[PDB]
């Protein structure tokens, strides 16, 4: 198994939200309006505010967050607030209640699945290292000599491995014939090994910050295909195994006993709770007790819906009471204009497409009649079209035609009712 | 090392026992200390007195009452009321369902928690008193003779703090089974500072509930179980040889077999074949205690397309003792409410406690509750001395209740303003 | 495999039931009112009486019963009576159709078992056979010897066997060497068997009366925990088999052809019969056909239910027309208050607590207002509150205090409700 | 594999040289006559002396020694000798060449058997452990406690190990749960062991010479048989494989590197050289050339012999060319009257029988007459004649009558032709 792992990150779920750099609270814990990304929305802001220093206070016991409101606000910008504030380079895990539904993969397995890319792993470690070819006791690169001066100690706790001159050896600072002799009688098999190359010398640093996803998939490979073509490469994903996983946590574990790396429990977001069937809340509310779990934050648009698993059991956001329990519910509100306004100014900075005053306010009055996320569509195709014309700048008549181009959902179904 | 039976979430940190007189069985209220419900404290009293040589006849208990009252509370008091090294296992309905084993395994783990093998053997106990203890994101002890400095994970320090054990208690530590027990003190049961060795060796009770045993006997669940695709169930093979083992010991009179209590919470979520399970395992002489809570008057029986009380079975309905519960005047929400609080470690001003009050009057008592920490935190980002009632009212206005939820949720859609509308 | 085996009789659901001692009926087969028991309700027993001279005359062709009546009235009493006017010791098995339904195990399974459990096998063999140490021909025990004079018969018998001066053998009266000179370098395989001990004669005479199930769980085992922890032991109750039942099967008829024990059908009782489906009412149709069958006596509370199994189908009490077209359907009537103070008394006097006549009364009001099983329920926590008070005899505070502290089921859901 | 072995030693083979403790040389390698248990023979006890120097200067490049004389000669004793003055505990296997044919085993494996008696292995350990059950860093034994003070070396060498209080440890000086926390609950498989009892402290010398053939038959069981009962056990001796010996091997050479041990090749005496055949001599020659092999001491009382596994090729003592060539030849000489008097009387004061110098003279004539060897059996039974007589003193009519009874060889063969 390998130590250093690359970790490929779904951003196209982010990239909506790259503006929102934090919650932007005061020292009092007070929301300012129009602040570090965020617009309005100061009480939901607050009550995540609360959460993230519950957290910190390890007073968040066993409980996770639910956000309420409409599709027009900003339940997942929040989430991803609240992953920024939890510290630096903190996992974050945002899906839908849909996504559990797979062809032939067991809900509970999307989600374990989705858990292992909600905790992280910082590794930490000052490795200092001088290896090479003995020669007496010193050391041979392939470019470069040194000759360390060994107390008896070293020495003493030489005379257990199977080390003489000359042969490769390493050493261990805080805590095997060389290939130069090797005749081309002895093919294999060999006790031959190259000479440490090129540096007699090896004293680096180990920074990173992983996810358990990321360990799963960089030790499901004996070329990165299955981040090259997920879905695609084959129908089932019979890669990444149990043995696998319990492998990988076995690792884990013991890379945190030496004092290496530290484990860190991020935010696994989950939108459209009310998707999620009872056998889901007994995994989360399994999930919950966990001391080292991720904090679990749902989502939804739907006041009382039916629990899924139960014979119409309707109930709040479609969520069970035994798990419903354990839940801070916060309330996201809809945006007047102006915020929408302002919010729309933001995208189009960060996009970034420069466009009119009236073209933001006939973009907002779309954020007003359908959902806010419609509106921030429109963008796009208005530079394009503005684009095409060579303007550079977009004006009212390229929102006007963008939005006649491309509907939203309620407008396309109601004129193919007709 | 192993585990002993207590071990027995608890977020009622509160309750020894029914607040029953010795003799009267009569409820006295806010003893022991639970507050109020008298009537199904008593009720409870009688049916556990009915539990001893009883004429009862391996029956389940179940309590049916609104949400946000004692019920469980109640249960646990009745799980008290044995006495402790009694094993209890407390489980909500819905947990049978999962993916991770069948809701056959599920029960029966269940229902082997809630029955303990008790044997008599040597043990390496510690008895000091206590000099200091800290806290991370270590425990200092001392004899007449010598003092020690210990380390402890997650589990001790559960097993401590759930103890109410602070600096100067005298406590007791079993080293194979981590039971913690609480002499007294030496200083503000006043007794004095144990002699000779810190750490002594003698012939111990040890009670071990049949799933606990099981799971020692197993290949120990690995680092990160739950979020690996390792399942929980327990191989037949191991079941099995513990099974005949502990038979072989109550034949030879090694163990000793003790019943203890199991708890299911919101019991009208189970099926048909789950009320099966339970009522074939009540016929079993090592059967314990069922106790069923319910917040439903009338539900459908899972399975089949008939309708009854609870959400029971009416063979089932016919074999089980009903205890009822009853809303709190608000007196006793405020003592409930305090003694919460008093255990979050939060000083509450008067008057955010009558807020509170009513907000669990109007909500809930779990709600509020929960505000409490919420409450809590909101002045510590104030510098309050206290937690006033402007830290409760603005935790109120941050953190909705249900019912607040699905209005505001629903507000998106309005059905009025001059007229209705729809 | 064990011939003389041990019983474990589901005894907690014939514990309200034990004041029952038969029917009560006269030589001329009628309803004697407050007798062996029962308090009225002639019309069933004498019914019941029909069924029972029905069985014992072999004019059952394949028939069975059904009762139908109310919560309050006496089903399952009647269907013990009807076990016990059959004869004694007849197999008596009551279960509910809500029992089949396991979570691991088949419906005709349990119901197979419970048939197993409904056949039962009498045994009544005077076994007489001297044994021992043959010395002449003579034998001798541990402690006693004795001089057997044969015929020529017995000794040209003796002749087939392998008998001689001195081994171990055995004598069959109606119908190998010693341990003495084992040596300790013989070891194993050995062919030295202990002297027969301590009894130079052995004539006992075996009875006894076993369901077909007592003999499966005696050959469950290779301790008792069937026994001790039934369900509890492990989810799938993987001991019983098809192979084991078979070759107890041939076991038990063999024991029956050399005339040794005679099996004897009892009474296999199955309440709520409109929860079982129409593939159960298939294994009870090809059921009643056996000759060596119990006979199949059905219960329900319900006049017209859905056949389950069957497309909304709905029928007499859940019961197929093809399996209802067998069966002699018997109505049990509801109790007037004054039965209703008799069988309270009845049960009282049997649990048996002493309570005054006023008691009685208060406890026959509710078993007219609720269902007669709660106001029996009411007795025991009435008995515990006066013992509390040492008042030793149950008085109306009493009842009225237990009545309050423990409601029946409709009051509960009500009050609930509210 | 166990380290400290028993060796049970062939003294049967030296029970007749008990009284010979060295060669009895001077200064100046001269033979000093009736010395050091010989007597005469000063020539070959030079000789042999030269030998013992040339080994001792590692001049004894790939030779052996021959010594070629009568019966009556001492060439054992000389092999012996020449043990005896290579140093202290130095392997002594003496073998005749009629024992390499043996029934069921091949010739040089006997000879390799033999040549692992002719090796041995010289252990001298001063091994220092502290051991026990750690509580702080202390220890604790049965009976016993102890604080050992830790430089932050051998502690940062413990973090190696799995290592926490209070597990069972070990502590390398120069160079695991326990037992009281098992619970009855856990049987096996365990990680629970036994404190170390009953001393906290352990301390001890190492001290022993064992041969590779000791190692052998100790490694030979999973009771000590093969020593009890040696060919008596069974036909073929299946127990000592080559897998065995290879690990033997690897395990002391293991003993070797570490400094702890220093095997010592001993001397292998083969009497009747003459009946060794060519394959055995080229098994010995192949033996010659290894550095760390025992020093070859052939003997014989054969001028010429057939070479064995040759065309009735006729050669010096029946010693093929080749491997005579590489052998330093040391004559035995005949004793005169006197010197076998000396030793007849050395031979008595060792045994010890008392006799008078007139019986001495009587075996001394029968020790010119017929070989030493014969005369100095008579001394046995001619003691048990005087002991008949209670004489305690034997006497020449003793000897006279024990010469009478039993006969040599030769005179017994010769009276047997008539
Ligand atoms: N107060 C806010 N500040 C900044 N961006 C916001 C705010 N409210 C909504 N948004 C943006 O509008 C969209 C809201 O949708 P989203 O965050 O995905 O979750 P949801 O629709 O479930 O609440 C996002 O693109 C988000 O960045
Ligand atoms: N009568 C009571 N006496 C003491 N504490 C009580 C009482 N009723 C409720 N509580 C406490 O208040 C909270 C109410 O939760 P709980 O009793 O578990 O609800 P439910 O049983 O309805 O699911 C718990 O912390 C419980 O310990
Ligand atoms: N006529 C009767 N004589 C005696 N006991 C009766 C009579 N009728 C009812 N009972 C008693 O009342 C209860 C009736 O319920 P049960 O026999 O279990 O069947 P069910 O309720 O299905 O008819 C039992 O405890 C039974 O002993
Ligand atoms: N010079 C001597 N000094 C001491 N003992 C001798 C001497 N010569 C012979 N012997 C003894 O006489 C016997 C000689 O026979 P042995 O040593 O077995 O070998 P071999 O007969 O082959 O020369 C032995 O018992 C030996 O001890």
């Amino acid at each position: 198994q390998i130590s250093e792992v690359r970790g490929n990150t779904r951003d196209h779920r982010t990239a909506a939200h790259t503006h929102i750099k934090g919650l932007g609270l005061n020292s009092s814990g007070i929301a300012e309006k129009q602040a570090a990304g965020f617009v309005g929305q100061c009480a939901a802001r607050e009550a995540c505010g609360v959460v993230v220093d519950l957290i910190k206070a390890h007073k968040m016991a066993g409980r996770g967050v639910l956000l309420a409101g409409g599709p027009g606000t900003g339940k997942t910008a929040l989430a991803l607030a609240i992953s920024q504030e939890l510290g630096t380079k903190i996992p974050f895990c945002p899906i839908t209640g849909s996504e559990i539904y797979s062809t032939e993969v067991k809900k509970t397995e999307v989600l374990m699945e989705n858990f292992r890319r909600a905790i992280g792993l910082r590794v930490r470690e000052t490795k200092d290292v001088y290896e090479g070819e003995v020669t007496e006791i010193g050391l041979k690169s392939a470019r470069g000599q040194k000759k360390l001066r060994l107390d008896p100690s070293i020495y003493e706790a030489i005379q257990k491995e199977r080390v003489q001159v000359g042969d490769v050896i390493y050493i261990e600072t805080n805590t095997g014939r060389s290939d130069a002799y090797a005749t081309e009688f002895d093919l294999e098999a060999e006790e031959y090994v190259p000479i440490p190359k090129g540096e007699v010398h090896k004293k680096k640093e180990i920074v990173q910050d992983v996810t358990l996803h990321d360990l799963d998939v960089a030790n499901a490979r004996p070329q990165d295909i299955i981040s090259m073509m997920g879905q695609l490469m084959k129908p089932k994903m019979t890669e990444i195994t149990d043995k696998l996983r319990m492998e990988i946590n076995k690792v884990v574990q013991k890379y945190i006993n030496q004092g290496v790396a530290e484990l860190i429990p991020g935010v696994l977001f989950i939108d459209e709770a009310h998707m999620l069937d009872i056998e889901c809340f007994t995994y989360l509310n399994k999930a919950l007790e966990s001391p080292i779990a991720p904090i679990v934050v749902l989502a939804s648009n739907r006041g009382i819906a039916t629990i899924r698993g139960a014979d119409d059991l309707k109930a709040a956001h479609g969520i069970p009471p035994d798990f419903l329990q354990r839940l801070l519910i916060i309330p996201t509100h809809p945006y007047e204009p102006d915020e929408i306004r302002r919010i729309v100014r933001i995208r189009a900075q960060t996009e970034g497409v420069q466009l009119t005053d009236a073209a933001v306010d006939r973009v907002a009055e779309h954020g007003v009649r359908i959902s806010l996320r419609y509106c921030l569509q429109l963008l796009a195709p208005a530079s394009i079209l503005a684009r095409v014309n060579g303007r550079t700048q977009v004006d009212v008549q390229d929102i006007a035609e963008a939005e006649e181009l491309f509907l939203d959902a309620r407008r396309s179904a109601n004129i193919l009712t007709s | 090392s192993v585990t002993e039976t207590k071990e027995l979430i608890a977020a009622h940190s509160h309750i020894r026992g029914l607040g029953v007189d010795a003799d009267t069985l009569e409820p006295r209220p806010s003893s022991q200390g639970l507050v109020g419900q008298e009537k199904a404290r008593k009720a409870a009293a009688v049916v556990l007195e009915m539990i001893k040589q009883g004429k009862i006849a391996g029956r389940a208990v179940l309590i049916a009452g609104p949400p946000s009252t004692g019920k469980t509370a109640i249960a646990m008091g009745m799980a008290q009321s044995l006495g402790q090294d009694v094993p209890f296992t407390t489980l909500a309905a819905s947990e049978i369902f999962s993916l991770e084993m069948s809701k056959t395994e599920a029960l029966t783990q269940a229902f082997r928690k809630s029955i303990g093998v008790r044997i008599k053997e040597e043990s390496e106990i510690m008895e000091g008193e206590v000099v200091e203890i800290q806290i991370d994101r270590k425990l200092t002890i001392k004899t007449t003779d010598m003092e020690a400095i210990y380390d402890m994970g997650s589990k001790m320090i559960d097993a401590m703090t759930k103890e109410r054990v602070m600096a100067g208690d005298i406590i007791s530590i079993d080293k194979s089974s981590g039971k913690i027990t609480k002499l007294g003190r030496s200083y503000a049961k006043f007794l004095q500072c144990p002699e000779g060795e810190l750490q002594k060796r003698k012939e111990v009770v040890h009670t071990v509930s049949l799933h606990e045993i099981d799971v020692i006997n197993s290949r120990t669940q690995g680092f990160l179980a739950l979020f690996s695709g390792d399942t929980g169930e327990i191989r037949s093979e191991i079941r099995d040889q513990i099974n005949t083992k502990v038979a072989e010991w109550k034949e030879e009179g090694k163990a000793e077999i003790v019943p203890g209590v199991l708890f299911i919470d919101e019991v009208h979520m189970l099926d048909i074949e789950c009320f099966s399970y339970i009522n074939r395992a009540l016929e079993s002489d090592l059967a314990p205690i069922v106790i069923m809570a319910s917040n439903r008057g009338v539900s459908r029986i899972r399975g089949t397309d008939y309708k009854s009380p609870h959400g029971l079975p009416l063979d089932f309905l016919d074999r089980v003792v009903i205890i009822n519960t009853h809303p709190y005047t608000p007196d006793e929400l405020r003592q409930i409410l305090s003694i919460r609080a008093q255990e979050e470690e939060v000083d509450l001003t008067p008057d955010a406690l009558a807020l509170l009050t009513k907000i669990g009057q109007e909500a809930g008592l779990r709600y509020a509750s929960n505000l409490i920490t919420t409450s809590q935190l909101i002045a510590a980002k104030r510098r309050a001395k206290q937690v006033g009632v402007e830290d409760v009212q603005r935790s109120f206005k941050l953190f909705y209740d249900p019912a607040r939820s699905v209005r505001f949720v629903q507000e998106s859609e309005k059905r009025l303003i001059g007229n209705d509308g729809v």
